[PDB]
């Protein structure tokens, strides 16, 4: 099986878009080529970096499907058809912060949603996950479309350290794709009751 | 253009071409000349303004918003001041497209 | 200033005003705003270009270019078993609106409003505490790509309190 995955990311370091692909081994003389649904060119060849392949470009039409092919000289080993606009990986949120509010007896969780400042995919659904840092527990998840939420004190054990993190996924009637990477985990402590 | 998939074209416009158009205009605005009262009729005008070059802005059909417009129609239909002026005209026909039955 | 109220009327505020739709004959304001002129109200047409002449002032746009919708008529709040709150409202009689739903803890400030957006005619607000009280308010916001950048959102609805 020479199966592979790809995801796109819109407006990474400017107006340019990022395409990333990688194999599910050895990259012996193997190259990735994308053809179709580009603005000024017929095809592009991705740039190899360690175990992954990527291209940063302004050439994506974001309309229609492309053929992504693993090639050796000119032989197609495997080709898959996919639309750049349907494999969009969201950017992870940042500046995750937790503040204990004694008067409200709760924890205020905040983070920044980078898509808000972007042009094409501005709206994502967020997934905040938290659990005690020590021991085995099922993560509690909270689904949001906004960038603050609260956790009631009573919902948590007292005098314990919690781990918390957040991720995002596209929420758009045209752009579709994948969960972002998790943000870095923050930790916070609950006081005595 | 009466047989075009207007729903698909709308999604491409709303999520891409619109942003491309407003991005190029950068707040600049003018006045329109002609309007339209139906989606097929609006698409016809939009296509004409977008993909036919005009004196003073020959590169218009090669702009990103224009190429994307061309691809959307294909897929779903069976002097800097001059460039900006035309872009404003095109944008306002889209508004008419969006508001028309 | 020019405002097209809910695609029903166009209200112009500043003199004498003439107007026409299309390329027909200019017509006088049917009902001037007079002091005791300060402005004019005229009918909105869903199609055709509205030309305004106050020449001391000129404009030429679809009436919808200045769209300010009426606020949503009545907001409903329904706690779901998920722990989410579904906010819903009646649809406008025309397309091209986004709705902004704001909420905040009922004890909180006027600077503590959280916003979410979506199309008609409902959306979900998650992560709220079931034992706390929340204030909700809604306004309709014309989509830039639909009506242009000269359109503006409605006033907020009166607060609706959830327990």
């Amino acid at each position: 099986d020479h199966s592979f995955w790809c995801h796109s990311q819109l407006e990474v370091d400017g107006s340019q878009h990022l395409l990333t692909c990688a194999f599910n081994i050895n990259t012996a003389n193997l190259e990735f080529q994308i053809c179709g649904a580009l603005l000024r060119v017929k095809c592009l060849t991705l740039n190899k970096l360690q175990d992954i392949y990527f291209i940063k470009t302004s050439e994506f039409l974001l309309i229609g499907s492309s053929n992504i092919c693993v090639k050796l000289g000119q032989k197609n080993l495997t080709c898959k058809n996919m639309a750049i606009n349907t494999i969009v990986k969201a950017e992870a949120p940042s500046d995750l912060k937790v503040v204990y509010r004694k008067e409200a007896n709760d924890f205020l969780v905040t983070f920044n949603a980078p898509h808000l400042k972007k042009k094409y995919l501005k709206k994502v659904k967020h997934d905040v996950a938290y659990r005690p840092a020590r021991g085995e527990s099922n993560w509690t998840h909270v689904s949001l479309f906004h960038t603050r939420t609260t956790i009631p004190q009573r919902k948590l054990r007292p005098k314990a350290m919690y781990e918390i993190k957040v991720r995002s996924i596209p929420h758009n009637d045209y752009f579709k794709g994948f969960w972002s990477e998790w943000s870095p985990s923050s930790t916070f402590e609950t006081p005595e009751p | 253009f009466s047989n075009c998939n207007f729903t698909s074209i709308t999604k491409i416009y709303c999520n891409i071409i619109f942003h491309d158009l407003t991005g190029d205009l950068k707040g600049a605005k003018f006045e329109q000349i002609e309007d339209c009262e139906s989606k097929p009729a609006c698409l016809l005008k939009i296509e004409y303004y977008t993909l036919n070059p005009i004196p003073g802005c020959p590169s218009l059909p090669d702009k990103t918003f224009a190429r994307r417009t061309r691809e959307a129609l294909n897929d779903h239909c069976p002097v800097q001041n001059i460039c900006l002026q035309q872009t404003s005209q095109i944008l306002r026909l889209w508004y008419s497209f969006m508001q028309s039955p | 200033t020019v405002v097209c109220h809910d695609l029903e009327t166009v209200e112009v505020t500043w003199l004498s005003l003439e107007f026409r739709y299309g390329t027909g004959a200019l017509q006088p304001c049917p009902r001037y705003f007079l002091s005791g002129t300060s402005g004019c109200i005229l009918p909105a047409a869903r199609a055709g270009l509205l030309e305004l002449a106050l020449m001391v002032f000129k404009a030429r746009q679809r009436a919808s270019a200045w769209l300010k919708p009426r606020p949503p008529w009545q907001v409903t709040l329904l706690w779901t078993p998920d722990g989410d709150v579904t906010v819903s409202w009646p649809a406008h009689s025309y397309l091209g609106l986004d709705y902004e739903v704001q909420h905040r803890e009922s004890n909180d400030d006027e600077d503590a409003w959280q916003t979410t957006s979506g199309p008609c005619c409902d959306l979900t607000v998650g992560g709220l505490d079931p034992v706390r009280c929340y204030d909700f308010r809604v306004r309709a916001s014309p989509r830039a790509a639909h009506y242009g950048l000269e359109a503006q959102p409605s006033e907020w609805t009166a607060v609706t309190r959830l327990s």
